[PDB]
């Protein structure tokens, strides 16, 4: 039994291990309460704005849509502190961990920056941080991880399975497992179990909400499509979710092509996987004909999810959101190009948004169309995967 | 069939308790794995509990993450398993066999058509690690239209909604949680909590086995004295296949004499 | 001849050759004329909303000043587009540059965060920059160099000299001793020949007005000191220079004492330099007995100036700001505190401030006093520094 | 002293222009600098601009920025430079010396002790060249109160209160500027604007030379020809001593020619 509903259509549900529902239940209790709580919402919208800098800026591109009746805004995650939209909901769930009464913090990461987001928030208020992070990917991003200890957290490299990030969603769920009754688990993404999609949806919505007004204010009426690339899900969720009823905004999610689809070497689950039951959620996966879980391919370690949120599945079901993908290639352009005539450093995770939306433009160039693109993080990180290239 | 059934009967005829070791099919290699399985037969297995090799196996503690690994590097496939669990079904027709699956290899090529091969090579049951009694349904009514019992497990903390839903969805046994956490021999759990068994009882729940840490005699006898009706035990099994991987003969005899002392100490 | 008083007491001045006197008398024109014009006013202030991010939050510290009577807010320029405060006034520049006519950019950079800064803002405004940078620095400076390039500016290594800053500064106003028909010098701190410490502050000195409005917001009264370390001098001018007529404000800058005053292996040629005539200024320096100019050491690569902005040297004169040091190791113990119990990574730069209010703090802990650190920049580019020891 | 005047009236009797030779003090050491003067004189030279060596020379282009790295190679420091130029006044009494000065070096130990030990070595003239017309009053009054001649820069696009301001703070000679930009032979100027040339005349300024990319005999004569009193040359000769660094006497035999040529082209 659950306060809200644990699928979206087919999608979702509470695929855990039976020592596990107490917990979930008790951490949907804690969420659904705090929804109605003034003081909750007042606290979290305070960390938002004055530790974390909300609202970020709409920028509108000018230079990049010359020549062509296509109007560009980004919206500005990547001011956020931290460099990422990820730190939103870090600061949610912490702020739910400490009404639960929890003090100490697991968390999965594979790129690393949900593990650093995890590692500020918990820094921030007083929560003892422990980062799950597959040995192969602690390998490759010693910059995060000494973050992540100069922040206090302990980092525990994964060793089994295929020492990536699903093997650390795995080994974070072991440790809460026997945990729970005084840790909370930091998922990093608006995908897992319920109540997780749900929880890190709502603690995103942030984003298409100061969009909606944003555009508002400098246009005078609501985007013709919302563009966000979709790694598990958190930042397109978070903002699709205030434009889901506002039938007119076209919702288009972009999940890493990679080498290309044909390739096989992708992490476009959601048009190019099978639906599975795995990490918690039945939803669209990476896997082998029998069934094993593979890894997802792509240039933005940050899009490595082998997986996606039931609720774009969903959302893809009944035609709602459309889901399509960009290569490496493509978002390597994207990159290029926003730093050379916007002066912006992308994440290459949302260079796959902007890819898309310079496709929209480009292959339609007389189309008139008002686009907002997610720009879910800076690309500083990047510059020396993008230099050796 | 009624292997479970049959089974408990005939121990209940002689005061005895059930003793059930637990190893990953075609761990570490498939011939290798089916003298395993028959040496803890001969050695006095009650009955057995075998895992698929899958990826992610979320409810699994180091020792048993590294069967699957041994498993998937001798190239092990649920195909594989099948006609492993086909054959060990033709050499031993009574002693009741259960799966340990995770959800997807299941859901993988139909959830029916799962349950329509284990009916085909003679499983008994099955136990989906990662599907807890809410979201049992397709899996529960599957395993009964193929005469699979579905397994379904109680925790420790389990409250009475709980603990009547297991009773009534659950068939061949009850799996009573020793503890929280994941399986392995490295962390030993609680006697059956006596509340928990008696309550189970009262609802004409299945037999109880308990398990997770189950690693050493005297904790099979405690359990059977608590009222359960057998004990699993896996990681301290899959522990010697570990030790012993370059000795497979010295696996052997090692793999005997630990399950002939675990079966002991369920005797009267 | 000028608008404007070019000095600040004896500091200052326009000591250039006067092949540029006719270019430093156009700039402070089109300065003065683009602070009476509302039109440039509202195009500078969207471009820092919209664009960069503004206004920058006000965070309280509550971990670090626990326990004791200081009260701690951080001036959030680390959450600038770019990542420290340089932004702001580039933009300015790079608009009077527009205003003048100009379509080249010519900008001298050290540490590299002001040639980011400027080739972002050219990227965006349409104008063509070239960047010099000591051959030592474009060595050990590889990120920042790829920044530049990828944003379209020409980066040209300067050998001459000591193939560092100082060489750089020279290397720039040679270029634009021939080049100021159709080139604007971005000169990156509040120093060199006036107009530039006067622009440079006017162009900064939201950092303090916004300071002082969220203050008051929060605290009901103003700052007992406000804390910006010194470089060049710019973002300590900007976060002084609207409370210089709030005679109870004190106002602290501080320079780096490197591996300690004693050692001559420092920057803090305010307190510990001589006056000299160089960069077009007359101000303290960095200088041998026989008045060659000399490097500035810092663990910080961003405070390698080898003097200070005039202004800062004449309100030290008239004991309006006090001048203090704070050495590598006090920088680095303020970067791994903040990174701990604030889970913000500030820039080493900004670690010399904050290290100097931790030490007001810690010294007299049951001192009531509320303090402002203008937290300069963030400090993701120095994980490995601070790593490697 | 008086040696500019007299040097003009001198070669005003002739219908004669001045050559002036630059060179950087000490470059590439003490010893070979006094020898590539000496040379300079007896090849011709009228007067000499002379540079004392300088971390930070804004002014100047490569060649001249590698002449001052040179001398620092050598450990050449002010007090060294005034030595020689100490020396040079001895074997030369006539010859007008002019230094080439960055502010700080004239600031450094006080702006009034420099121009006195100017006055003490016999120097005759002193450019400041990072202090324009706007800044120059302490500068321009030390000179005076010392003797020395204040030098001022005349740009190719000066106004006519500029022109006004050099004619009356200048004394010694004029310098009027080819170009914008900083020194350099590779970058040849303009032709003396006979404008600015006959407005400094009318306004009594002290007799022009021009500066600034004079490579050749050529550019001396036309110099020359537009009513200029002289020209000055730098970076050339700077070259001569940058090519021959490994061949001292080879060195000063090319000097020697290029100066002979230079000073050629100015006679009537
Ligand atoms: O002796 P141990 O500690 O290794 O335990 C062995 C248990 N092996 S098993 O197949 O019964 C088994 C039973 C249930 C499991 O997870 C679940 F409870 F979530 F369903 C996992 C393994
Ligand atoms: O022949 P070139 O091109 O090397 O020119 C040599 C000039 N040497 S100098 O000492 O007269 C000289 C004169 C003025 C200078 O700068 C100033 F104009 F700003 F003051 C610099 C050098
Ligand atoms: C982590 C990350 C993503 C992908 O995660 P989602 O949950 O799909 O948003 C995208 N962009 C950036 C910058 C990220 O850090
Ligand atoms: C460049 C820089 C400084 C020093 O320059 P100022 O002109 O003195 O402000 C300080 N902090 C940061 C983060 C910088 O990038
Ligand atoms: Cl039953
Ligand atoms: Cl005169
Ligand atoms: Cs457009
Ligand atoms: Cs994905
Ligand atoms: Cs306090
Ligand atoms: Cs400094």
């Amino acid at each position: 039994t659950t306060l809200l509903n644990p699928y979206f259509g087919e999608f979702g549900g509470m695929y855990v291990p039976q020592i596990l529902m107490p917990a979930l239940n008790q951490l949907e209790e804690a969420f659904v309460s705090a929804q109605k709580d003034p003081e909750f919402q007042a606290q979290f919208a305070d960390l938002l704005k004055n530790y974390a800098g909300r609202p970020t800026a709409l920028t509108k591109c000018q230079n990049i849509t010359a020549g062509t009746r296509t109007t560009l805004y980004l919206k500005r995650e990547d001011l956020l502190h931290g460099g990422a939209h990820k730190t939103n909901q870090v600061l949610g769930q912490a702020l739910l961990a400490k009404r639960m009464g929890k003090s100490e913090i697991i968390a999965e990461t594979g790129a690393g920056q949900h593990g650093v987001a995890s590692a500020l928030a918990s820094a921030l208020l007083g929560l003892k941080c422990r980062i799950y992070m597959g040995a192969k990917d602690v390998e490759r991003q010693s910059p995060n991880v000494f973050r992540m200890r100069l922040m206090g957290a302990e980092v525990i490299p994964v060793h089994s399975g295929s020492a990536t990030l699903k093997d650390a969603c795995n080994e974070a769920l072991r440790d809460w497992s026997g945990s729970y009754e005084t840790a909370h688990y930091m998922l990093g993404t608006a995908a897992g179990p319920h109540p997780y999609p749900t929880i890190v949806r709502e603690f995103q919505r942030m984003i298409g909400e100061e969009t909606k007004a944003q555009i508002l204010d400098k246009e005078g009426r609501l985007p013709d499509a919302v563009i966000a690339c979709v790694g598990g899900g958190s930042n397109a969720i978070g903002m699709f979710a205030d434009f889901i009823n506002d039938t007119s905004v076209g919702l288009i999610g972009v999940e890493p092509g990679g080498h290309g689809i044909e390739t096989g070497e992708h992490g476009a689950p959601l048009k190019h996987g099978r639906v599975g039951i795995y990490f918690g959620m039945k939803a669209p996966m990476m896997q082998t004909a029998d069934g094993q879980i593979e890894e997802s391919y792509s240039i933005s370690a940050g899009l490595d999810f082998p997986s996606v949120g039931p609720q774009h599945a969903y959302l893809n079901s009944i035609g709602r959101a459309d889901y399509v993908s960009i290569t490496d290639d493509e978002a390597l352009e994207a990159f290029k190009t926003l730093c050379r005539h916007e002066g912006i450093i992308p994440a290459l995770e949302s260079s796959h948004a902007l890819a898309h939306a310079l496709k929209m433009m480009r292959e339609q160039p007389e189309k008139e169309q008002l686009l907002v693109v997610n720009l879910s993080g800076r690309g500083d990180k990047d510059i020396f995967t993008v230099h050796d290239i | 069939m009624e292997r479970y059934e049959n089974l408990f009967a005939q121990l209940n005829d002689r005061r005895e308790g059930a003793f059930v070791p637990f190893v990953t099919l075609g761990d570490p290699g498939i011939e290798q794995s089916l003298k395993i399985i028959d040496t803890l037969i001969d050695a006095g297995a009650d009955a057995l509990e075998l895992g698929v090799p899958f990826s992610d196996p979320l409810a699994d503690g180091p020792t048993i993450q590294n069967a699957n690994l041994r498993a998937f590097a001798a190239g092990v496939t649920p195909a594989q398993c099948f006609e492993m669990l086909a054959l060990i079904r033709e050499k031993h027709p009574t002693i009741p066999i259960g799966l340990l699956m995770y959800a997807n290899l299941v859901f993988n090529n139909g959830i029916d058509a799962f349950y329509a091969r284990c009916e085909q090579v003679g499983v008994d049951s099955v136990l989906v690690a990662d599907v807890p009694v809410e979201e049992s349904a397709p899996f529960r009514q599957a395993a009964l239209r193929h005469n699979i019992a579905p397994i379904f497990i109680c925790p420790p903390n389990a409250d009475d909604d709980l603990l009547r839903q297991v009773a009534s969805y659950g068939r061949g046994y009850t799996y009573l949680l020793s503890r929280s956490g994941v399986t392995g021999a490295e962390n030993r759990g609680a006697l059956p909590l006596h509340h928990l068994i008696e309550k189970l009882k009262e609802y004409h729940a299945a037999p109880a086995l308990q398990g997770f840490g189950i690693s050493s005699p005297e904790q099979v006898s405690a359990a059977v004295r608590a009222g359960a009706a057998g004990a699993i035990s896996g990681s301290a099994i899959v522990k010697i296949i570990e030790k012993n991987l370059a000795s497979p003969k010295q696996m052997l005899a090692e793999l005997r004499s630990f399950v002939s002392a675990m079966k002991a100490a369920s005797r009267a």
